């Protein structure tokens, strides 16, 4: 069959041989071999190199490997800095970096050849902002994990300059996972409404030491901020009475698409997690969402793009990619129905300021 | 032991440049002009410049340099993402990194640090600003921040705030790079204390844009958190008054600094006339005490034992042998050089350094005192400057102040006769202080009024207009 | 002010439901300590604590 090979550069995840993103991967790759209206003339064959974690080194050495390989895009990894240099690895050889989780950007950066699809954190603080004006809220408490900065919150440190707000913000005890002295002078100082910053394994932990603190009343409300927040278990928190709110992106209210989160998660290719923890079971996070959705809309850039094919590209020391930026166009161009929602890019800047949330809250049920 | 090669990796232009060169050439002149005995170790430094800030370019010429039989590699200045790059290239080799740059990536443990500091860190920066702000007794502030990356390196002054507009408002330049419409939010949200952080040329454009605003007297103190401060040149902005604090990091007693500015001066006319020689480029003299500091420790590390130096490749994992033992040698080091003392913490940060804090006067700059590393700031160590003719209003009201035959000068002299006129004249005649007189803006005394303000002559008053209203308000 | 628990079931979700809408604070509890731990797991995830 007509070859194409994309790669992969995943992150040593060890709650198995393979994480969620690396899992997400190679199923989405697998049903777009399957299906045979998303490129039935050709084959996804995929080349994935597994780096270590905190490695721009080993990042890289691998990226120019995989170039060497011959590859037509690279997907991952999921860290900033090795983002950061794969992107560059990228944007030089002219070949199509597609990320998948936040990066930390920088704004000086002339990088063409990249494309987000995490939703851009200025537009979701946006949406944040425009819950806090809903809830005609004035004493906010942005909470923040400082595995990133507040640089993604920047939309709600400018917030207090335009409006009638007051904005206390504090840092979540990054080495380790109680939370206790932070919530006890939240308590003690009466920051009832709380916007947390953190992925979803953080916001159990969180949410679970703010049950044993006894900050889950009536008067509390935490508006989340990870996209995660229907996969946490509120069975400890569902009458307590708080209003945590939150952002949710994929579209479990479609069919087509909860049948691939059944698919997912019917045969645990989704790794069993810790029940204890406080997270939920048998889910499809929103990394691994938008992984899936990631290798589906390059593969519709692909479906616009006949003659395409894969050149062998010599890393630190040679040309472009030919056919690349015109590839580039295509993905940027390009569109689609996912699990993400829908999938249009500013086409400016590359990220993805476009899309549709689904505001949930935590209500009795 | 063959000798002391080292890598600069550079970040400025050939033409008015910042100087990095020029520094380095200087330092290795410099101590291969010290004498020692026997002819010890002769430090050679290799230049290596990087056109543009891509850490796939930084890459290659990271790769091209670990050949080259490196003891420590050194730069890049102003390339926070190319210094991230060399940052775990080298903690990878184990080369030591002697970043000379600030800190605008998020710096994580897990990243190895292999990589001393001489540029004094964020939180450090971001403690001074805050101490500085507490010796202003908290005004109610604003930062001018011209990148998202300003809220990375001002991370501890902005979370040690209630973020309001009325403690601190954060507020940030455009894309434009035109400050007037945030210059404006500013004048009529009622705040004083600026902070504006960018680079000397974006600070450059809020200063002069805050002075044909009008926002440049004595009631507004702007805070630079440019540690390359006193490069600039406020010509047309410093004014009698002007409170244009900033930082500097020279110990300008220093023995080998008029001569380190002449020759940079000197070789700024030569190698362009585009201006004027501005001073010293903060990064020209933290690369200066770099290779200092690295030439004392790897001098103190072949003084216990003996150092080997082997010809590294990118594609391999050798690791140099001595990493960890330069890390320590590196980290208990103390130098007195062109930024004062550099002594290191365990971190690798920086610790007992002074920040001299400068105020922009006259022709240039006269303190307003220090900030240490660790304890408070005393602020009167030259002088502390809280210390920074008049208007004389009056209503028109009969027999207490009444108008004279209003043909000559009625102003000053011939304005009135009566109580009121020979009141102020025998008042200020004995507080001995000129003042002019002017009738007043309404012709009433004025009423606290329901408009907000007051009406008349006390609203002629309160709103700032004149200075001694001295006429028969009861 | 008299309330009873359930005592066929712990399921006493409803009583602490009432105890909260009609702002009763200061409760004067009478069970065995069994039915205490109970109640007392049910009105944390009432939010009573």
């Amino acid at each position: 069959t007509h070859v194409l090979r994309f790669g992969g550069i995943f992150e040593y995840v060890e709650s198995g041989p393979m994480g969620a993103e690396e899992l997400a991967f190679r199923f989405a790759v697998n049903t777009i071999n399957r299906n045979r209206t998303l490129l039935p003339n050709t084959t996804l064959t995929y080349d994935t190199q597994k780096i270590n974690l905190y490695d721009s080194f080993e990042a890289s050495k691998k990226a120019c490997d995989q170039l060497s390989l011959g590859v037509a895009a690279i997907f991952g990894p999921s860290h900033s800095s090795s983002a950061n240099a794969v992107q560059s690895i990228c944007n030089a050889l002219g070949v199509p970096h597609i990320q998948t989780r936040w990066k930390h950007q920088v704004s000086d950066n002339k990088d063409s050849f990249y494309v987000s699809l995490y939703p851009d954190f200025s537009s979701l603080s946006r949406a944040i902002l425009d819950l806090v004006q809903f809830f005609k809220w004035k004493t906010v408490t942005v909470v923040y994990d400082d595995s990133t900065g507040l640089i993604r919150l920047q939309e709600l440190i400018k917030a207090p300059s335009r409006y009638n707000l007051r904005l206390k913000i504090r840092q979540l005890p990054a080495d380790t996972k109680d939370a206790k002295p932070l919530l006890k002078e939240m308590k003690r100082g009466k920051e009832f409404h709380v916007i947390f910053d953190c992925s979803h394994e953080m916001a159990a932990g969180i949410l679970k030491q703010a049950l044993a603190m006894g900050m889950m009343t009536e008067y509390y409300h935490y508006i989340f901020t990870t996209l995660d927040l229907f996969a946490l278990d509120v069975e400890p928190y569902r009458y307590s009475g708080v209003n945590m709110t939150g952002f949710r992106i994929l579209n479990t209210e479609n069919t087509q698409v909860s049948s691939i989160i059944e698919k997912w998660s019917m045969e645990r290719l989704q790794a069993p997690p810790k029940p204890d923890s406080g997270l939920l079971d048998g889910f499809m996070t929103t990394d691994a969402a938008l992984m899936y959705d990631a290798v589906h809309v390059v593969s519709v850039a692909v479906q616009q793009f006949p003659q395409m094919t894969v050149s062998s590209l010599q890393c630190n020391r040679h040309k472009p990619w030919r056919f690349g930026t015109r590839f580039m166009s295509l993905i940027k161009e390009a569109h689609w129905e996912g699990l993400t929602g829908r999938i249009t890019f500013n086409k400016t800047n590359g990220l993805r300021t476009d899309f549709d949330l689904d505001v949930i809250s935590l209500k009795e049920e | 032991l063959s000798s002391l090669r080292m890598a600069a990796i550079l970040d400025d232009q050939t033409v008015c440049g910042r100087g990095e060169r020029l520094a380095l050439a200087l330092a290795r002149e410099q101590i291969n002009g010290i004498i020692e005995v026997p002819a010890k170790a002769r430090v050679e430094v290799d230049i290596f410049e990087l056109q543009r800030d891509s850490q796939y370019e930084t890459t290659d010429t990271m790769c091209q340099i670990l050949p080259k039989g490196v003891v420590s590699v050194l730069g890049p200045s102003s390339s926070p993402a190319s210094a991230s790059t060399v940052s775990h290239i080298c903690g990878e080799k184990e080369i030591p990194h002697i970043k000379v740059g600030p800190e605008e990536t998020p710096r994580l443990q897990y990243l190895r640090f292999a990589s001393v500091s001489l540029y004094p860190s964020n939180e450090d920066v971001s403690l001074a600003v805050s101490r500085i702000l507490k010796s202003f007794n908290y005004p109610s502030a604003s930062l001018i921040c011209a990148k998202a990356e300003c809220l990375l390196r001002l991370e501890e002054l902005v979370r040690g705030f209630l973020i309001s507009k009325e403690t601190l408002s954060v507020r940030m330049l455009d894309d434009s790079r035109d400050p007037t419409p945030l210059l404006k939010e500013i004048r009529d949200d009622k705040v004083s204390t600026i902070i504006i952080d960018a680079n000397a040329s974006i600070s450059h454009l809020v200063l002069r844009k805050a002075s044909e605003l009008g926002m440049t007297s004595a009631f507004y103190k702007y805070i630079l958190t440019t540690m390359d401060f006193p490069i600039l040149h406020l010509d047309g902005i410093v004014e009698d008054s002007s409170n244009i604090l900033g930082f500097s990091m020279f110990n300008t007693s220093h023995p080998f600094y008029p001569e380190f500015v002449r020759s940079l001066n000197m070789s700024w006319r030569e190698n362009c006339e585009a201006s004027t020689y501005p001073g010293p480029a903060l990064s020209a003299a933290l690369m200066f005490d770099a290779v200092h500091v690295v030439v004392s420790a790897v001098r103190e590390l072949n003084r216990s034992q003996e150092i080997g130096v082997k010809p590294l490749a990118c594609t391999s994992a050798n690791i140099w042998p001595h990493g960890t033992s330069l890390m320590n040698y590196l980290r208990m080091v103390e130098y007195d050089g062109l930024t004062g003392r550099v002594e290191f913490n365990s971190k690798g940060q920086r610790t007992n350094y002074t920040l001299r804090i400068l105020e922009k006067s006259r022709q240039g700059h006269r303190e307003i005192g220090v900030w240490y590393s660790n304890r408070t700031l005393a602020m009167n160590a030259t002088t502390l400057d809280i210390n920074l003719t008049l208007v004389v209003t009056t209503i028109l009201e009969n027999p207490y102040v009444m108008r004279r035959p209003n043909f000559q000068a009625l102003s000053g002299n011939e304005r009135f006769e009566g109580f009121c006129v020979d009141m102020l004249r025998e008042l200020a005649e004995l507080l001995r202080f000129r003042y002019r007189l002017r009738l007043v803006e309404d012709g009433l005394y004025g009423a606290p009024e329901p408009n907000g303000s007051w009406t008349g002559m006390v609203g002629e008053l309160i709103n700032r207009k004149a200075d001694l209203a001295v006429a028969a308000f009861t």
